[PDB]
């Protein structure tokens, strides 16, 4: 599902020391869920980059 | 959980306070015994304080 993906894609920016990005989007529906998820792991600051 | 008696200068500053603003003290001791940070335990996914 998309919350899996986007979890691998925030372990790839992990590596190569990727720390600063940007969220560009469609007005596809299936994407709000998206914004959230990476929202709410911006918010998650206790581990991670 | 029973209760004990603690007392000193926070616990004078609390009763000023109340005094001064009207609250009713309910003083209870943290269980974890400690001033509590952020920290990395099983399952890191959610960000919580202790
Ligand atoms: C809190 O401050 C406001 C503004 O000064 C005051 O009107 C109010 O009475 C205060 N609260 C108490 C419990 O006194
Ligand atoms: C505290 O409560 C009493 C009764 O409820 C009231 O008469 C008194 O004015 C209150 N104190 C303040 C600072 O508002």
């Amino acid at each position: 599902s998309i919350q899996q993906q986007a979890t691998v894609m925030l372990k790839i920016m992990q590596d190569y020391d990727w720390h600063v990005f940007s969220l560009v989007t469609t007005i596809f529906p299936g994407y709000r869920e998206f914004i959230s998820f990476v929202k709410t792991t911006v918010d998650n600051s206790f581990v991670g980059w | 959980t029973v209760p004990q008696c603690c007392y000193g200068f926070c616990i004078d500053l609390l009763i000023k306070l109340a005094r001064t603003m009207n609250f009713t003290y309910e003083v209870h001791l943290v269980a974890d015994g400690k001033f509590g940070t952020q920290e990395r335990v099983n399952n890191s996914n959610k960000k919580e304080w202790n």
